[PDB]
RNA sequence: AUGAAA
RNA sequence: GGGUCGUUAGCUCAGUUGGUAGAGCAGUUGACUUUUAAUCAAUUGGUCGCAGGUUCGAAUCCUGCACGACCCACCA
RNA sequence: AGCGCCGUGACGCAGUGGAAGCGCGCAGGGCUCAUAACCCUGAUGUCCUCGGAUCGAAACCGAGCGGCGCUACCA
RNA sequence: UCGAAUUUGGGUAUAGGGGCGAAAGACUAAUCGAACCAUCUAGUAGCUGGUUCCUGCCGAAGUUUCCCUCAGGAUAGCAGAAGCUCGUAUCAGUUUUAUGAGGUAAAGCGAAUGAUUAGAGGUUCCGGGGUCGAAAUGACCUUGACCUAUUCUCAAACUUUA
RNA sequence: AACUGGCGAUGCGGGAUGAACCGAACGUAGAGUUAAGGUGCCGGAAUACACGCUCAUCAGACACCACAAAAGGUGUUAGUU
RNA sequence: GUGAUUUCUGCCCAGUGCUCUGAAUGUCAAAGUGAAGAAAUUCAACCAAGCGCGGGUAAACGGCGGGAGUAACUAUGACUC
RNA sequence: UGACAUUGUGAAGAGACAUAGAGGGCUACCUUUAUAGUUUCU
RNA sequence: GAAGACAUUGUCAGGUGGGGAGUUUGGCUGGGGCGGCACAUCUGUUAAACGAUAACGCAGAUGUCCUAAGGGGGGCUCAUGGAGAACAGAAAUCUCCAGUAGAACAAAAGGGUAAAAGCCCCCUUGAUUUUGAUUUUCAGUGUGAAUACAAACCAUGAAAGUGUGGCCUAUCGAUCCUUUAGUCCCUCGGAAUUUGAGGCUAGAGGUGCCAGAAAAGUUACCACAGGGAUAACUGGCUUGUGGCAGUCAAGCGUUCAUAGCGACAUUGCUUUUUGAUUCUUCGAUGUCGGCUCUUCCUAUCAUACCGAAGCAGAAUUCGGUAAG
């Protein structure tokens, strides 16, 4: 059985679990996407994609 | 895969049974009543000890579902289904393929 | 010192406690053994402060 | 498991005090009258270890 | 801040 | 006792997997300085532990051969 | 023996198919009598090697070369 | 080890997922990682063992598919029994005639694809160059390519043939 | 794993011996004739006939089967140029 | 929990627990409230503790790293990154 | 921990619900103010 | 005296709760566990020229992708090479000649295709409805995929024609439940209307252990039914590996391949190691070493007799009969 201990990304928050090596568990279908930037408003990041 | 917003598609509406102008729009699975037999059995059934007393399914492995469409006719609003293959990414807003362009 | 049968710090090839020893004070009968209630532990150095 | 000590101490075939050495309880004299309303004498007679 | 031997 | 790795300038280390030994330390001379030190330039050292195939042809290909550097070695 | 990871300037460590980031280190100028520090500037990465797919990869998949890690229990 | 956290009689308390434990899962009436007794209970077993007279006739399978299925079942097959409709044929683990299909053995690589050995003869607007010379698509020589025809060996995932 | 045949479920005759090989598949008997295997003695059957090879101071002896190889020998025989 | 005396108890509150805040558009049951409907009922708001957010705590459970470069023999590395 | 019941007799504040008026980045708020009833924390 | 409509107590609802209870903790497998998926599938080969055919056999691949990358029609021919054309070179764009496919067709691989199935262009949604028949896997059951027609309505084309998704081979899912579309049809059983619920026909939401349970560990304190179908001792077949002996001779040995050694190569032997297999044994063959004590083999360390030497003597090496 398996000790995983990972970093929550959008909060910064450890956290650590453990089951065994060959039962299943989930993952997310994360993605990076590389947004240009412009001026910035009020709190909210502005950015624009190509199209 | 991509889809437009309207489809020439036979309508079994009494009237057309021919080759019609249907709008689409996709399925979307609707939200559970109560008071239909299953939920109330449901309910009956967990009421009280016993603890759980369905199954509930964790062994998960499907990750799309089938997308599905509904088929309204512009003359008889006649609504329809058909369904389609798999797919993760799915769109209606069809910005088109031009073959000719750069990357 | 105890097996865990005896005791819930009780058992292993080490005498160790294993899961921490500070009790809720809305823990059941049974699973009080250990400091129960704690608002801080160790070595304290000053006051008292009170 | 098995019940453990404390969790027996509350049942207490074992665990309850020893009575045989003692001069009972140790309590001051009942607020009858003198108590609230004057005074009253006494005399210590004598004086006693408790076990 | 430091500044080779006679 | 085997399986692997390597033994290159006085010292150390790349080497090129086949045709040429290169870098640093060291030493010698020169420049520098009142003379030295350091610093700069130039040369010195190299069959690279003994025989095979031999790329026309071999240090490095690899075959054995003396030095070293690791890994294994009843059993219930 | 079996399986997994990793190889980015001189050094350490990031790097996401439209194309290399930071710190240290290095060089040049200026202050200083000189070096350090300081202020103004610039450069250096076959992205271990070969092949493939891809319109094109350092990334993606095989080969090799190297540095590691994990298994090694019941007798 | 021996004046004590000592040794002991009798009474008395604590009762089974409970007691008691200076703690070994030890003790709890020769029983303790849950006492003993009775019932539910003839518990359940895809597992082991056994399965009672004679003779005659026929006579197997360990294979298909599905099963938390692999020591077991269901199904189809193999085999018995009951027969039923007709009476020499609407058959055959066979041969012959005629017609099809295969791409394995074998064979080939001066035939495609992939791998491979060695020469010669050329083209140098032609890779590296060594020379004649200022150089010149000027000239010569050597050495890796490419071209020509040749030679030697191969292919379960190559092939004309077969 | 493929095809076929056997053993399991199968006795008899042979292979000394043996589940499968060889021969042949079985009612109870009698008479003959054979199979595979054998005919010195054990052992029923010729110490038969015929042409040659071999002497071995660890011979060789009959399928499956119970092993034996590279390399050699002026041993001996028959051959080739 | 630790186990006479002597000496000494270092650094880590990120995780899991324990505990103390509430200043909060988070989550938020039943009962209760409002709106729609003819009613069953639906929809919305509010919202206790708890959870989430944030402090404290290691004589609480427990944890306490690698890689490079450099010294007037070489090696080593006080030093630096 | 919350609701109902047990469970009666009293008040003093505060918050919100609908109407109207001022301060704000055709106009949505937010800051406030004055009302007849309605709930809720102290 | 205290305290007071709070506490308490009763009933519901939210939390906490291995303190306690119940239960589970896949299969294949050269023993099991770790590992892996050979568990649902696809291509080529093994596979022995019909078909079928295994292993934790080999090299790979799938859980996706496309309103076009589907349907029709029309016009062109690709990869690559040669010869040229400023910048422009090996590689930018253009033209000519050859070009049976050496390209491209969504991907893995294999087939197939040259006025096309490829590339471009034009128009479209036959990726539509009703359901039956058939092939493959096969029990001739289902799922999935595909084939050929019928009745309709259409697309495309001048037209024959072609078209029920992708050029073919893979790309996916039962019951119960929930939900949607059709008929606006049936019922709610004392008679009606209207909500609501339950029905019929057709799809989705998902079971990847893929003919489909809802599921973590440990036991050296262990228990039971069994298993030599299955491991760890010994034995048996095998001898990689361990060990021993031969064939040949490039070389070493002052000169010389063999006195003694003998690389590169190769044929054997032994079961004294250590593996591999699972035939016997799990209703038990007592399991390492030492002590004691016997016996056997020889591949002889010494001793007896000999042979050879780079053996003058001594000492030593090689070798024969030899296990007394």
């Amino acid at each position: 059985k398996v000790h995983l201990v990972a970093i929550d990304i959008f909060t910064g928050k450890k956290l650590e679990d453990l089951s065994p090596s060959t039962h299943n568990m989930e993952v997310p279908v994360v993605k990076r996407n590389e947004y240009q930037l412009l001026d910035i408003d009020d709190g909210f990041l502005s950015l624009m994609n190509m199209d | 895969v991509n889809v437009p917003k309207t489809r020439k598609t036979y309508c079994k509406g009494k009237t057309c049974r021919k080759h019609t102008q249907h709008k689409v729009t996709q399925y979307k699975a609707g939200k559970a009543s109560l008071f239909a037999q299953g939920k109330r059995r449901y309910d009956r059934k967990q009421s009280g000890f016993g603890g759980q007393t369905k199954p509930v399914f964790h062994k998960k492995a499907k990750t799309t579902k089938k997308v599905v469409l509904r088929l309204e006719c512009v003359k008889c609003k006649t609504r329809a289904q058909l369904t389609l293959k798999r797919c993760k990414h799915f769109e209606l807003g069809g910005e088109k393929k031009q073959k000719g362009q750069a990357l | 010192a105890m097996n865990p049968v005896d005791h819930p710090h009780g058992g292993g090839n080490h005498q160790h406690i294993g899961k921490a020893s500070t009790i809720s004070r809305g823990a059941v009968s049974g699973q009080k053994a250990g400091l129960i209630a704690a608002r801080r532990t160790g070595l304290l150095r000053g006051s008292q402060k009170t | 498991g098995r019940v453990i000590r404390n969790q027996r101490k509350g049942a207490g075939s074992i665990f309850t005090s020893h009575t045989r050495l003692r001069q009972g309880a140790a309590k001051l004299r009942t607020l009858d009258y003198a108590e609230r309303h004057g005074y009253i004498r006494g005399i210590v007679k004598q004086i006693v270890h408790d076990s």
